[PDB]
RNA sequence: GGAUGCGAUCAUACCAGCACUAACGCACCGGAUCCCAUCAGAACUCCGAAGUUAAGCGUGCUUGGGCGAGAGUAGUACUAGGAUGGGUGACCCCCUGGGAAGUCCUCGUGUUGCAUCCCU
RNA sequence: AGCUCAACGAGAACAGAAAUCUCGUGUGGAACAGAAGGGUAAAAGCUCGUUUGAUUCUGAUUUCCAGUACGAAUACGAACCGUGAAAGCGUGGCCUAACGAUCCUUUAGACCUUCGGAAUUCGAAGCUAGAGGUGUCAGAAAAGUUACCACAGGGAUAACUGGCUUGUGGCAGCCAAGCGUUCAUAGCGACGUUGCUUUUUGAUCCUUCGAUGUCGGCUCUUCCUAUCAUUGUGAAGCAGAAUUCACCAAGUGUUGGAUUGUUCACCCACCAAUAGGGAACGUGAGCUGGGUUUAGACCGUCGUGAGACAGGUUAGUUUUACC
RNA sequence: AUGACUCUCUUAAGGUAGCCAAAUGCCUCGUCAUCUAAUUAGUGACGCGCAUGAAUGGAUUAACGAGAUUCCCACUGUCCC
RNA sequence: GCAAAUCGUUCGUCUGACUUGGGUAUAGGGGCGAAAGACUAAUCGAACCGUCUAGUAGCUGGUUCCCUCCGAAGUUUCCCUCAGGAUAGCUGGAGCUCGCGUGCGAGUUCUAUCGGGUAAAGCCAAUGAUUAGAGGCCUCGGGGCCUCGACCUAUUCUCAAACUUUAAAUAGGUAGGACGGCGCGGCUGCUUUGUUGAGCCGCGCCACGGAAUCAAGAGCUCCAAGUGGGCCAUUUUUGGUAAGCAGAACUGGCGAUGCGGGAUGAACCGGAAGCCGGGUUACGGUGCCAAACUGCGCGCUAACCUAGAUCCCA
RNA sequence: CCCGUCUUGAAACACGGACCAAGGAGUCUGACAUGUGUGCGAGUCAACGGGCGAGUAAACCCGUAAGGCGUAAGGAAGCUGAUUGGUGGGAUCCCCCUGAGGGGUGCACCGCCGACCGACCUUGAUCUUCUGAGAAGGGUUCGAGUGUGAGCAUACCUGUCG
């Protein structure tokens, strides 16, 4: 509306990948979606029903409802000075289960056991991750040294493969 | 130059004193300025702040609601920074010790008849300087006509805000925008 | 005619404001069949 | 646009509340009554001096109208109205394609 | 017109300033009416200052039929039952209303 | 080690040519009363078991095409940030960072779930 | 449900480039109402079978977005149906456009509500859902002219100068195919290519609309050089004479007339020569007022007409200095 | 060269008698003649006339005009100055 | 100005449609007009006087004391809307609810993960555009067995905002606990062949805060002003020969803001400010103007064209 | 560099301003709204009027079924009319313990989900004067509702409108 249709500017976004057209593999229809799961919205161009607006393509949201053929997804949308919680329904052909939280569950268990193993011995520790820190000092065994020097200029070589 | 906002100064406003000129209220403020400073009691600090508040921020508490919140707490002293009103819908009034800024004439009579006591905040300081064994209560702040008009505008979706109309009837904002048969319902 | 100049600056004066997140979210718009059964389940809960 | 003479559709009558056979006819606006309150007020307003007292639409733009199908249930003999999209040529019971 | 306000409907489009009724004479009116009553009381002495006797009548309509008030005058049927001729009643401080019925 | 039924992944699985296969299978195959089916028992459908591994299916091969992976192209093209940098300009060096893609070259040519059966 | 398209290859009486028929290859190179894009192959295409989900009742969501309406779309719920053996699919068109408030009118629906003293039957008025339209499409009911003109304003905006720009106009250079009897360059410079100038006209709309007097001529001074003549020189296809190219050079000069309001132009004549320009397109409290550009009037064309005409014509107040 | 003449489309009728680069012609300073040493002026002709034309009057016209225009003679400080 | 129409000379007419006094008739959408929209008391394309009337104006002008604090917008949508209004944004005031580092906040990064089709690249990949030869020369046409062009095969030059297999940099989304996890029970009319699932509920147990950095704190509501002409610059970028031209994208700047530098300048460089003393710098400078070297070093240039002399910048 | 002003931009070749004195422009009123102060509070208001009274336009007194607003809503209307709270956070206080601890307390406010009244729809054992009553049982519907009142008067600023 107001100068732009629903699918305006979707020539590339909503087109199928090269040599990946035709029948949709059935693993898409065997996925299980639960409330609270995170899903990435990826519009399939072949399915014209229950397809989200182009804005939600490439966005990750949280599942808040499950129907026969579609899942309700909560997606953040920035409008001026506010973030809106947009609730949309999308057919499962356009959603992929996201691996954004794949490390959380396995990390909690490791932290829980590490704290438990430390509680029994009365040693207070921290399970927090840390970013890459500075490396310690070390010795490197001597080896043959290859000398690098600037190369004399040659005009004939100022072209891919030369002139 | 320094990269701060408003030179690092606060842009928030709170009441540091009552706006009223009531001489008795100012004496109570002086009493509880001392109690809050020299005791560090959280009860005294809360009492001091509420004495500054405007009328709408000190809503009345009905006697019936006072009785329900005081059930099973006869030993405790009920404290209200506000006015206690009488409620004709309450039949049985147990004996209760209540401290409030003001009691309505009917509310005071019923409490005193039931063997209870109506206290002022200067009497409370003598009985509970740190607020020991007190039941601190507040009246309903948002139960008034003005609040019904606040929030999302009446015409936006999912709005139950009360509009401003000079009268009530079929001819006063019941047409287009208020039903599907007239354009839309909103 | 049109320009977005200064609009991001205006948005960031008091924003970006994220909506308040509560533990329980509204059930409006969810499957009525699921909601109706849930209401009965709570009714007979003991 | 060609529409069949008969159509099997849902009937809202409490007698049926089910799909039944309906006869298709085209709706036509009835004659304006002189006793209608709006007409009574307009005639009063127009009387005497002052000339034309109401707007008179002049800038016609539509070249078609939304034809309304009048579906009369054969069970309860009740009518339901079903508008269709704008069209310039419309008929009921015309010869079907190919036949 | 701006903001969320009740729709204004002030009826101040005529020459209303020429039809303003002030009440600065309100104390004076009270004084004048009191003087008239005081003067009337001396004229009719020793007749009661309250005036003629008025009947008891019901309030009209469903909203006021549970109360009673003073009416205009006693009906002819009421006067006859009390044995007071209608021509004599007004001369002894009894109000007469020949229109009122007795249902 | 395989086949068959249902599959998953949808070319390392496709295409072309050539070669090969024990057993059980899978096929081709015989027939047209019945169900069904057409211009046509070719197909579809039904009934059957004389014949054949010729084809299909399966496997292998090709300095095969394609596809997949690596190397290289190349710190090149482009690019975020910086300069009272160069230059008449077009454009470009340097500084703090990120960093591709054809050609050419090497290698690879499927993996796998459930069930049944053969090799037994 | 079955089928596979465009195209090509190889074959068959009439039959051929192209009729129909057969086999083979064929990732869509076809088709899918329309614009384009996307999408689709035991299908969304083609051919047949059965059909009306283009149905009834709300609410929610998306797009638009103020997170209002409308249009359009999507996911459910509760009914009734279609189709298929069945899963399943179907709430119009494969997806992205194809459309419309209040008031009024009209229709459909509810053994519904009201007509206010109480009833009956007509009539009228309400409730729910559609239709008749607003295309300036969030939706007044609407023809001109003014040169007889008026007011509020606008340098938010035209008609001068000035400023930016230089396409266009004007002036100049580089390369050297060729011209020049011979001979690229005495003198020229095709095809290309690099510049300068603001004495053309455009582009723009920055300054001025509580006003910078708007054509040309006359008069008068000063300035420029891209030099017409005059002084001194170089070059020549420079014998002489005359002429041409180039250099230093703006010291001096550059005229009298017919026609035109003209600028411009053109002709006659003289002359050493009759070069080109600037200074708010120099110069109206310096003039003049022929033109343009108020009001009178005529013609032609145009208009039903009032009137219009970068068409013609004729008559039409040019103010003030003493700061 | 021109087109009496013929063919063809067509209108209510197809501008007739006259007149013209006109106070009416864009092109245009139209072409020819005349007036001048020289004339975008004047006059006389020519006319497929942007867009002339008959009481929206056409074409003429003696006399008259503080009406527009060209030339010649006289006259002169308009000018040479 | 003698004069809100006069003066000088020069001109028209002058027995007639002639000139003129007085009387008299016609009055405002009316009169009167040998016609100029003329004239109707210096007023006429609708006189004059009073009133309605303080007529209305989205337009012009003005709008009166001091310090202190906070502090904008030229953008969205709708409007016979485009010099206006409303609406949202930006802003103030009023608070309220809490909090004191245990924060659940952030115009930042890290880790993990997801989307993309611009730059570049590609044609030796589809679609389109396009140069040249080479071989085969089967079969088609062309002409004269020959022969050119069609054809087929392998190559080759050069290309694309509305082409593309591939494909960056920058930017975009999500997640990194106390709203976590596990165990045992319970509820249902939903769901399953199935106490099978789904969600919820109760009880018990565990949970060193589960990346960095910061956190002059976080949340919520009310009422309302001004604004809705913008302009400049780096870079990306459309129209245009171009423009101190017109129009967009991200950020900053001016406008609303002085101060040092750029001789001079709204935007360039530096840098933002209570009133002062001392110290030190930024940009820019140190021959004079003019505070600071004619400081210590190397080379280049010689301009008989006004040699040359500092981002934007002339 | 001259102030004031409109402006993207003013010392401007943009406009007003020769000079001085005095006068000279957001006011009054009605309606409504938020905020704040004050009184009383399920009420509140002496307002028309009356009784009087500083010999008195003030002050003081009077609301007896007066009236306004509030105390109940939904529906076009006929009409019907609130079964009286659960839960996650949370101030304060109490106890144990001296932890970013554990129990009890849980106001205000916010989120979530029921129930109740009404429009619409749906439902009907058992009765009745035949059109009503209502045992049970409801709803992705709708409401400016209910679930132990918060209003009324008055003062003033600011804002919209006449
Ligand atoms: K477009
Ligand atoms: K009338
Ligand atoms: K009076
Ligand atoms: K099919
Ligand atoms: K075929
Ligand atoms: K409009
Ligand atoms: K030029
Ligand atoms: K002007
Ligand atoms: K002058
Ligand atoms: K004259
Ligand atoms: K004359
Ligand atoms: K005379
Ligand atoms: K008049
Ligand atoms: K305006
Ligand atoms: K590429
Ligand atoms: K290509
Ligand atoms: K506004
Ligand atoms: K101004
Ligand atoms: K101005
Ligand atoms: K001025
Ligand atoms: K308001
Ligand atoms: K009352
Ligand atoms: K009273
Ligand atoms: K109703
Ligand atoms: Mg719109
Ligand atoms: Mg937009
Ligand atoms: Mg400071
Ligand atoms: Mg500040
Ligand atoms: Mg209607
Ligand atoms: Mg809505
Ligand atoms: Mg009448
Ligand atoms: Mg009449
Ligand atoms: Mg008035
Ligand atoms: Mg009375
Ligand atoms: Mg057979
Ligand atoms: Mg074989
Ligand atoms: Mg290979
Ligand atoms: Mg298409
Ligand atoms: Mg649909
Ligand atoms: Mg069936
Ligand atoms: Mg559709
Ligand atoms: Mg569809
Ligand atoms: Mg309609
Ligand atoms: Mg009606
Ligand atoms: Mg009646
Ligand atoms: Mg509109
Ligand atoms: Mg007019
Ligand atoms: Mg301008
Ligand atoms: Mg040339
Ligand atoms: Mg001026
Ligand atoms: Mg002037
Ligand atoms: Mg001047
Ligand atoms: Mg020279
Ligand atoms: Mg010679
Ligand atoms: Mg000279
Ligand atoms: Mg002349
Ligand atoms: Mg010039
Ligand atoms: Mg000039
Ligand atoms: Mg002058
Ligand atoms: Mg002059
Ligand atoms: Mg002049
Ligand atoms: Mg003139
Ligand atoms: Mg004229
Ligand atoms: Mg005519
Ligand atoms: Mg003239
Ligand atoms: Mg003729
Ligand atoms: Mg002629
Ligand atoms: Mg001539
Ligand atoms: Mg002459
Ligand atoms: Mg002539
Ligand atoms: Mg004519
Ligand atoms: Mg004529
Ligand atoms: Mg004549
Ligand atoms: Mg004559
Ligand atoms: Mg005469
Ligand atoms: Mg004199
Ligand atoms: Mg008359
Ligand atoms: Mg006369
Ligand atoms: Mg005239
Ligand atoms: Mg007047
Ligand atoms: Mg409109
Ligand atoms: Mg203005
Ligand atoms: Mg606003
Ligand atoms: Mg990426
Ligand atoms: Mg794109
Ligand atoms: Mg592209
Ligand atoms: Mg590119
Ligand atoms: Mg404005
Ligand atoms: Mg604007
Ligand atoms: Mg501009
Ligand atoms: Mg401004
Ligand atoms: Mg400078
Ligand atoms: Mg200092
Ligand atoms: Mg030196
Ligand atoms: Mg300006
Ligand atoms: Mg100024
Ligand atoms: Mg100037
Ligand atoms: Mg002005
Ligand atoms: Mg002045
Ligand atoms: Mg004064
Ligand atoms: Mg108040
Ligand atoms: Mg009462
Ligand atoms: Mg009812
Ligand atoms: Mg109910
Ligand atoms: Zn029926």
């Amino acid at each position: 509306p107001a100068g732009h249709g629903l699918r305006s500017r979707t020539r590339d976004s909503f087109s199928r990948a090269f040599r990946k057209k035709g029948t949709i593999a059935l693993s898409t229809y065997l996925r299980i979606f639960k409330i609270g799961d995170y899903v990435d919205i990826k519009v399939n161009g072949a399915i014209h029903k229950g397809m989200p607006h182009k804005f939600y393509h490439g966005r990750t949201g949280r599942v808040w409802n499950v129907t026969k053929r579609a899942v309700g997804v909560e997606v953040n949308k920035q409008v001026r000075n506010k973030i809106l919680r947009k609730r949309i329904h999308v057919r499962i052909e356009h959603v992929q289960q996201s691996r954004c939280t794949e490390e959380v569950r396995e990390r909690i268990k490791k932290n829980d056991q590490l704290k438990a193993d430390a509680k029994a011995r009365g040693e207070v520790i921290s399970t927090k991750r840390q970013p890459l820190g500075p490396k310690p000092g070390f010795m490197v065994e001597g080896a043959t040294l290859e000398t690098v020097t600037p190369i004399p200029y040659d005009v004939v070589n100022d072209l891919k493969g030369g002139y | 130059g320094i990269d701060l906002v408003a030179g690092g100064k606060s842009k928030k406003t709170k009441r540091t004193a009552p706006k009223s000129d009531d001489v008795y209220l100012k004496l109570l403020v002086k009493l509880y300025r001392f109690l809050a400073r020299r005791t560090g009691s959280k009860f005294n600090a809360v009492i001091l702040k509420r004495l500054f508040m405007s009328k709408i921020n000190k809503p009345p508490l009905s006697l019936s609601r006072l009785i329900t919140y005081a059930t099973g707490k006869g030993d405790n002293i009920v404290v209200l920074v506000g006015t206690v009103t009488d409620d004709v819908r309450a039949y049985e009034v147990p004996k209760i010790k209540v401290c409030a800024l003001k009691f309505t004439e009917t509310a005071r009579a019923r409490i005193e008849k039931a063997g209870g006591e109506c206290l002022t905040f200067d009497q409370l300081a003598l009985r509970a300087p740190l607020g020991q064994n007190t039941l601190l209560l507040r009246g309903p702040k948002n139960s008034r006509e003005a609040v019904k008009h606040f929030g999302p505008a009446p015409g936006v979706p999912h709005s139950h805000t009360k509009p401003y109309v000079r009268a009530k009837g079929r001819k006063f904002e019941r047409a287009r925008g208020k039903r599907n048969s007239r354009g839309y319902k909103a | 005619n049109h320009t977005a100049h200064n609009q991001s600056y205006k948005a960031h004066r008091n924003g970006i404001k994220k909506p308040k997140s509560h533990r329980h979210s509204s059930t409006k718009g969810m499957d009525p069949k699921f909601l109706r059964n849930q209401r009965y389940a709570r009714k007979h809960n003991k | 646009v060609n529409v069949p003479k008969t159509k099997k559709t849902y009937c809202k009558s409490k007698e049926c509340k089910k799909h039944t056979l309906h006869k298709v006819t085209q709706y036509k606006k009835g004659k304006d009554s002189l006793a209608a309150q709006g007409k009574r007020r307009y005639d009063r307003k127009q009387s005497g001096y002052g000339g034309q007292t109401k707007p008179v639409f002049h800038k016609k733009a539509k070249t078609t109208k939304k034809i309304v199908l009048r579906l009369q249930c054969q069970g309860c003999k009740h009518v339901s109205q079903h508008p269709i999209k704008r069209c310039k040529h419309f008929e009921i019971g015309g010869d079907k394609k190919g036949k | 017109m701006k903001h969320n306000n009740v729709i204004p409907n002030g009826h101040f489009k005529k020459h209303w300033q020429n039809y303003v009724r002030t009440w600065f004479n309100q104390p004076a009116r009270k004084t004048r009416r009191r003087a008239a009553r005081q003067k009337k009381a001396a004229t009719i002495f020793p007749r009661p200052t309250a005036g003629s006797l008025r009947p008891i009548v019901h309030g009209q309509t469903l909203k006021y039929n549970m109360k009673v008030r003073a009416g205009r005058g006693f009906s002819l049927e009421e006067l006859k039952a009390a044995g007071i001729p209608k021509k004599l009643a007004p001369t002894i401080g009894i109000a007469v209303d020949h229109r009122r019925r007795n249902r």
